[PDB]
């Protein structure tokens, strides 16, 4: 079928660059590319305290 | 293939039937019933991962990458034949005079009494008509009339995409259908050439 | 000021554009004239290749295609389906039985045309008409909607 | 005499041309009241004010999927009446190109049968060969479905050279469609359980309904017209006749399928058995001459003159004939009083017969298998509705 | 935490509008919405397990029986005194009572209490499940078999 | 009234959302009022207590 | 939401990082993994988007007043649905069991709770309830 | 940031549907020895945008004798659920993610019973209540499907939960017959042959009907995304094409089943075998 | 008739509820005695992360 090969191809080429640019968006955004990963209340207290050490570093670097 | 089974029966007569009577089997067109583990395992294969499908689905996939029968309009057109019957002209002699002489088995021979024509003999004492008028709106384009005239005067010509954005446009009078048969003149007695070994 | 009007020129070119090439006609099987539209559809013609897909419905049809012969007990009927028909919408004659009653002109109980109860657009003879000749008259149709200016009218309105 | 009082179930199946109106308790038919006379356009009483020649292609538009054998009735009817005797030659013609119409009615049948039902491949597949046919129609008859090529006495013109050659040359590959065709259908479990089991139709019910055509055949019943009232070459070909005993629409599609094989072998013995002759009656009384007889002598032009103007005078009496229709028996009852119009024309229809048992077949059934019965049943309104 | 308060506040809302409105399919679409915003709600005490079952269980199962049930047990009746009949007060006024002033709340003597983020463990649910409660599972199967039989027998023929 | 039932439903939604908060609060302006005189009567009481019990 | 109490913000003082949680940038990787959140922003876009999807023939569509354009062209569904509730119902009840390290005596427990669904089931089964006939 | 997300989600999801029915249509013609869609546009590529546009013109037309709210929220809620499930593909972290998309699936079916209800067509009527039981009944079989899943989706912490980033790279080779059941369920969930016998949006127009179209093959697409996580070891676009073409060619190539007929294959066939493979897996894995 | 007619009968008359019941039944029977036949057969932290250790590091 060569008339709907470029359907084929057009198909392929959409979602591959949606995907490609929603990874970079979301890698901006996120800034590792693990975010996806599955997380228990552990690694959520982990994140959370380091969210708020890096907090209370700029904090602490407003200080000198 | 086109064997039955119990339960491939589609109704409830049938499957109440069949699963409470042993009616089926003493029918030849069902499957027999298998009697070893071979035969097991076959109907097994048959009935579940499918196998029916699979054969239609490949057959349709190599269809896809077969070849097509489409053609681009209106740049290609398709296969006629002289004896098409489309567009009702009036055709003339060479020298320019008109063949039609409204004998008027035209009219006559019409069931769709879609002609109506009207003549009188003209100032050189021609017989010739004063009008003539055929409703392709009404023509059933039978050839009918091609067939009844006997001096090759009206005929349906090769011309058959005459569509008109108004209904009042195909109110065909003698002035239009002298300008199809000077128009269309050459095409016709190239078939007509041809069509004279049959009519 | 002809900047704007340039836009609404070429806005109204692309309306007619996009109407005019995705055109979905409603299904009358009424009578002999539905067999050539139905291989008008197949595969030598593929009138889906023109954009053309038959709906269900009179809410989705785009436009009307008579192809058979019309009667009195059918003519409400007729009438009911174009009247759910939304705008913009047209209509196209296909068959002498269609255009003007025919070879059942002189019936007792055939509507003489589907001109007398629905307007019609466009005009297809033949008893029946080609399948190519059904092609010719819906590109015909497509000229026709390709003349429109609506946006045109209304910015001088 | 009847009050309404009870609504309860209303049910409404389409103005668009068929008007069903069902009767339902639930998910299970027990009431189906069709509604006809949309397409009546009364033909019957038109054909009173036409001659023989001028009514001729009334006949084209009452099965406007398969013509010629809706032609060959009404001129077989004439001619007896008439006392014609048909030219070898035409009757062979006749006979193939009423196997060609049979084939083209079997696959549309069974095509919009199919997407009814939800296959729409074969739908496209087999009107690429329907289009085939229709080129072989034009190119004999100058039209696509309305031919109006059989005449009484024989047929309008001759076949043009080089047509059997291409109708050698279909044939060479309409089986390889046919086989293709099958096997979308055939081997599957999906098509036998719609079908398989549905309307169910026993022998004494049909001729007590008046079944005729493949339907009759799938009961067990041993019955062809052309092997039990021949007419024409339908003798001399040798062919065999499918026989089912379910009554079933899957025995009736087998049935269908069948019966194409056998129009194929009769087609390829019509071939190659092909006379060369007259192919019209040699009665210019009643047969229009050639035209260049005519424009050469005085009686052919007379008689051209007065058949094309008023016809050949039926002598008075009454006879009905009818053929073995694709969809059945097609038949028509002539009375004549002597003119040169048929006083009273009755014309029969075998899917209006079939189309009369709805209401007794669709009962204990589902609403999914009305579309079933009405495919399976192969109606063409314009022959119910005249 | 506007819109999460405005989110809680929303359940009762619409639990006093799934009574006040007569149309049986207004009354089953405002429990719907109850339903999703309950268990969106209670999705921030952080059971994200709880919440989808309540969703799947009562929205795709409940819901569609009880509209199933309606349409083919309900032509519109709320003309039939729905309207016209209108509604007890004693009703009303013993609900404002008991609900706006609440004058015999859950917590009694208490006045505050605070709301604190969960942390659901379907680990540890599995493990009590299975562990801890598993007489009152199979007790649940056994009610699961009494609700099926039951229905089975009590089929309208 | 379509868009009137979609206006009667919104301003219902804000109306309710915008005052059912006053009440919760005053709720609970009343219970930490009457919560204060309870603690400051059993601080009279254990003031007594230790003044009567040496 | 916002933090409103400093166990709650790790025991970290200061202005600036309230008003930093105040205004901070949705992050997994932040302080809101798992949180759902995206599932309500989305369904403001998607009512948004067929809102305008419904609004816009309105207005780019001509429109004429007819009469009859206005008109329109069992117990099987409370067994099956009725069945469907509580096989939904037992199918979460076997969710979380799929979801853990489960052991030998909860995998008999489990086989106990499947053994009575089954048995139900079959019941129904072998009493002609599954055949759709009505 | 999350709303640009999800607009550059929505885009390609809305592009390519165009694409895919355009495809579906020249395919089919494909199969059955046509060209398809080939005019309109440079070989065709131009169709699904003119139709679009074409319905966006038509002309909405409302009842007035039924809630016309409900009319035009239902296609609204179909579509809602649609973009809903596209954002829990792609933009969700949730430990039940697929038990979450299930959950929104189990939703879709309420608009087509609210189009049944809405409209004063007894047909419809009827067919809405059956592509609900049909779906409905398909459920239980698909989440019983994802339990069989979930017996070996761990994650390297050593919880078991339904994150698709913590899904094995490599196809299940071990359950091929879950598989195939899986997709002939997805397949039942489409309205797609051997289940197009239910249409329910008859009396629906314009860009409602665009819509009930999109979340149509949305929902396809969300399938399809499903089961290329599951079974063939991860998310892609070639995946999804496959997939794609192989439901247009078991389209083009069968016929649909019967209403009473599906039910009880599915309530005969499909629920049981997967209850048995789940406790089969559940015993294995142990 | 022995097991093997009346397997053969019910497996042509019905073969998807035999298959069913056929695995779950291969299930139970593994679980049941296949399993506990040829499968089933305090440190402190440093010893845990030594041995840790030494199955990496090799590999
Ligand atoms: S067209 Fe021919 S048949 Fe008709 S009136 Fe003229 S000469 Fe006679
Ligand atoms: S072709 Fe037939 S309908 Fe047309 S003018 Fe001639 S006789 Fe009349
Ligand atoms: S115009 Fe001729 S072919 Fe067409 S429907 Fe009418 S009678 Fe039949």
């Amino acid at each position: 079928g060569w008339n709907a090969l470029p359907s084929l191809v057009i198909i392929t080429g959409i979602w591959t660059a949606g995907l490609f640019a929603l990874d970079k968006v979301q890698m901006f955004r996120e800034n590792k590319p693990a975010w996806a990963n599955n997380k228990d209340g552990w690694q959520k207290a982990l994140y959370r305290r380091d969210w708020y050490l890096q907090r209370e570093e700029e904090t602490l670097a407003m200080a000198k | 293939g086109t064997e039955r089974r119990p339960g491939e029966s589609g109704a409830w007569k049938q499957i109440e039937r069949q699963r409470y009577a042993s009616d089926w089997e003493n029918d030849p067109t069902f499957k027999r019933t298998p009697k070893n583990l071979a035969e097991v395992l076959d109907d097994s294969a048959s009935m579940l991962l499918l196998t029916d499908v699979w054969r239609g689905m490949a057959y349709t996939l190599g269809a896809f990458f077969d070849k097509k029968v489409t053609i681009m309009y209106p740049f290609e057109k398709g296969q006629l034949s002289p004896r098409f019957r489309g567009e009702h002209a009036l055709r003339r002699y060479p020298t320019g005079e008109e063949r039609c002489i409204a004998c008027k088995l035209c009219e006559a021979i019409c069931p769709a009494q879609a002609i109506t024509i009207e003549a009188e003999e003209r100032e050189d004492g021609s017989r010739r008509t004063t009008r003539y008028d055929i409703d392709m709106t009404k023509c059933i384009y039978c050839g009918f009339c091609q067939e009844a005239c006997p001096v090759d005067a009206i005929v349906e010509g090769p011309n058959f995409e005459f569509s008109t954005e108004t209904r009042e446009e195909l109110l065909y009078d003698k002035q239009k259908l002298l300008e199809n048969g000077d128009k269309w003149e050459t095409e016709i007695a190239t078939n007509l050439r041809t069509e004279s070994l049959y009519r | 000021a002809k900047g704007l009007e340039f836009v609404v020129s070429k806005v109204d070119n692309v309306v007619n554009w996009a109407r005019a090439g995705s055109i979905w006609p409603m299904t009358f099987g009424l009578a002999c004239c539905a067999v050539e539209m139905m291989h008008a559809g197949a595969s030598r013609y593929d009138l889906d290749r023109y954009g053309i897909i038959f709906r269900p419905s009179p809410r989705q049809s785009d436009a009307m295609i008579v192809a058979g012969t019309l009667t009195n007990k059918m003519a409400p009927a007729l009438r009911k389906v174009y009247d759910q028909m939304p705008e913009p919408k047209w209509v196209v004659s296909m068959g002498s039985c269609a255009n003007g009653g025919g070879y059942y002109h002189y019936s007792y109980a055939v509507v003489r045309g589907c001109d007398r109860v629905v307007p019609v657009d466009v005009y297809v003879p033949g008893c029946p008409p080609t399948a190519e000749g059904l092609l010719y008259g819906l590109l015909q149709l497509q000229k026709k909607i390709y003349r429109s200016k609506t946006t045109q009218i209304w910015y001088k309105k | 005499l009847t009050p309404a009082k009870v609504n309860n179930f209303t049910l409404n199946f389409g103005p668009q041309v068929l008007r069903l109106v069902l009767e339902m308790q639930g998910e299970i038919i027990m009431r189906a009241d069709p509604h006809i006379g949309l397409l009546h356009r009364g033909t019957e009483k038109l054909l009173e004010y036409k001659t023989y020649l001028q009514g001729l292609p009334y006949f084209d538009r009452l099965d406007y999927v398969s013509m010629m054998c809706m032609e060959h009735s009404y001129v077989l009817a004439i001619e007896q009446l008439l006392n014609v005797s048909v030219p070898l030659r035409g009757q062979y013609i006749r006979v193939l190109f009423s196997e060609i119409t049979r084939v083209l009615n079997h696959l549309l049948a069974i095509t919009c049968h199919s997407m009814d039902v939800g296959a729409l491949t074969p739908f496209l597949w087999a009107f690429e060969e329907r289009e085939k046919l229709f080129e072989f129609y034009e190119r004999v008859s100058g039209a696509r479905m309305h031919a109006a090529y059989f005449r009484v006495g024989g047929v309008s013109q001759d076949l043009p050279i080089g047509l059997l050659r291409d109708v050698y040359d279909w044939a060479r590959q309409f089986a390889s469609r046919l086989d293709e065709m099958e096997e979308l259908l055939t081997g599957n479990r999906i098509w036998k359980e719609r079908t398989v089991d549905v309307g169910t139709i026993t022998a004494q019910m049909a001729w007590d309904w008046g079944c005729s055509g493949p339907i009759l055949r799938a009961s067990g019943i041993d019955w062809d017209l052309r092997k039990t009232q021949p007419y024409d070459a339908y003798g001399k070909m040798q062919f065999n006749v499918p026989i089912a005993g379910h009554g079933d629409c899957y025995d009736r599609y087998l049935v269908r399928l069948q019966e194409m094989r056998e129009s194929l072998r009769i087609i390829y013995q019509c071939l190659n058995e092909m006379p060369d002759g007259l192919y019209k009656s040699p009665d210019g009384k009643v047969c229009p001459p050639s035209r260049s007889t005519m424009k050469q002598s005085m009686e052919a032009l007379i008689h051209h003159f007065k058949l094309y103007t008023e016809g050949f005078h039926v002598p008075a009496g009454e006879t009905y004939r009818a053929v073995e229709a694709p969809k059945g028996e097609f038949g028509v009852y002539l009375v004549s009083r002597g003119g040169n119009r048929p006083y009273r024309c009755k014309i029969r229809s075998p899917g209006y017969a079939h189309l009369q048992m709805t209401d007794v077949i669709s009962r204990g059934a589902m609403l999914a298998d009305v579309v079933t019965i009405i495919g399976t049943l192969d109606v063409v309104f314009g022959e119910i509705d005249r | 935490m506007f819109f999460e308060n405005s989110a809680i506040l929303l359940c009762a809302l619409l639990s006093i509008a799934v009574g006040y409105t007569k149309s049986p399919f207004m009354s089953l679409m405002y429990s719907v919405m109850l339903f999703i915003n309950s268990s969106f709600v209670l999705m921030m005490l952080g059971f994200e397990f709880l919440a989808l079952v309540n969703l799947l269980v009562y929205v795709g199962a409940l819901a569609v029986l009880f509209l199933f049930v309606i349409m083919l047990l309900e032509i519109p009746a709320t003309e039939l005194r729905a309207y016209s009949r209108g509604w007890s007060t004693l009703g009303i006024f013993v609900f404002i009572i008991n609900g706006v002033f609440q004058i015999t709340p859950s917590m009694g003597p208490r006045g505050i209490i605070t709301g604190l983020p969960g942390a659901e463990s379907i680990t540890n649910l599995g493990h009590a499940l299975y562990l801890y409660f598993a007489d009152l599972l199979i007790l649940n199967s056994l009610v699961l078999t009494v609700a099926l039989f039951g229905r089975f027998a009590i089929a309208p023929v | 009234g379509l868009i009137r039932n979609i206006a009667t439903f919104a301003t219902a939604v804000v109306g309710w959302s915008v005052g059912i908060p006053f009440v919760v609060q005053a709720r609970m302006n009343g219970y930490v009022e009457r919560n204060l005189a309870t603690y400051d009567a059993a601080q009279r009481q254990k003031a007594e207590e230790a003044a009567i019990g040496g | 939401y916002n933090a409103w109490s400093p166990a709650q913000r790790y025991f970290v003082e200061g202005d600036h990082v309230v008003t930093a949680e105040a205004s901070r940038t949705f992050q997994f990787t932040g302080l809101d993994s798992g949180s759902f959140y995206p599932y309500v922003i989305a369904t403001v876009i998607a009512t948004a988007i067929s809102t305008v999807f419904i609004v816009a023939p309105l207005v780019i569509a001509p429109s004429r007043v007819d009469l009859d354009k206005s008109s329109a062209y069992s117990v099987s569904f409370y067994l099956v649905s009725i069945m469907y509730l509580l096989f939904d119902i037992e199918i979460a009840y076997l969710f979380p069991y799929a979801m853990t390290h489960a052991s030998l005596p909860m995998y008999w427990t489990m086989n106990l709770f499947l053994a009575i669904l089954v048995a139900g089931f079959a019941y129904e089964w072998g009493m002609g309830a599954l055949e759709w006939r009505e | 940031m999350i709303v640009a997300s999800i607009l550059i989600l929505i885009v390609p999801v809305l592009l390519s549907v165009a694409m895919f029915t355009l495809a579906e249509r020249t395919v089919m013609a494909s199969m059955q020895r046509r060209f398809g869609p080939q005019v309109s546009g440079i070989s065709g590529l131009l169709q699904p945008f003119w139709d679009g546009l074409k319905l966006g013109v038509k002309e909405p037309v409302l009842p007035d004798s039924s809630s016309a709210g409900a009319f035009a929220a239902s296609p609204m809620i179909s579509f809602v659920l649609s973009q809903v499930a596209w954002v829990g593909i792609c933009i969700s972290d949730a430990s039940f993610q697929g038990l979450v998309i299930m959950a929104i699936s189990s939703l879709a079916v309420y608009g087509v019973m609210l189009a049944g209800w809405a409209s004063n067509s007894k047909y419809a009527f009827l067919g809405c209540l059956r592509s609900v039981a049909l779906m409905v009944s398909y459920e239980l079989s698909l989440g019983a499907a994802l339990l069989s899943i979930g017996l070996f989706v761990t994650d390297g912490t050593g919880m078991k939960c339904l994150n698709f980033a913590e899904m094995p790279t490599t196809p299940q080779y071990a359950m091929l017959p879950l598989c195939l059941i899986f997709l002939v369920c997805i397949l039942a969930e489409t309205k797609r042959d051997p289940f197009d016998l239910p249409g329910y949006n008859v009396e629906y127009s314009s860009l409602g009907f665009a819509l009930f179209f999109i979340a149509e093959y949305a929902n396809m697409a969300v399938m399809s995304a499903i089961a290329s996580i599951y079974f063939l070891g991860g998310f892609s676009a070639l995946k999804i094409t496959a997939l794609f073409f192989a439901f247009v060619w078991t389209r083009g190539t069968l016929p649909r089943y019967r209403y009473d007929q599906f039910m009880r294959l599915g309530w005969k066939a499909f629920l049981p075998l997967t209850l048995a493979f789940f406790a089969l897996h559940a015993s294995v894995a142990i | 008739m022995s097991l093997g007619e009346a397997f053969r009968t019910a497996v042509y008359k019905e073969p998807v509820m035999v298959w069913s019941l056929m695995i779950y039944g291969v299930g139970i029977s593994y679980a049941a005695f296949v399993k506990p036949s040829m499968i089933e057969p305090p440190p402190s932290l440093k010893e845990v992360m030594a041995g840790i250790q030494a199955k990496l590091n090799n590999k």
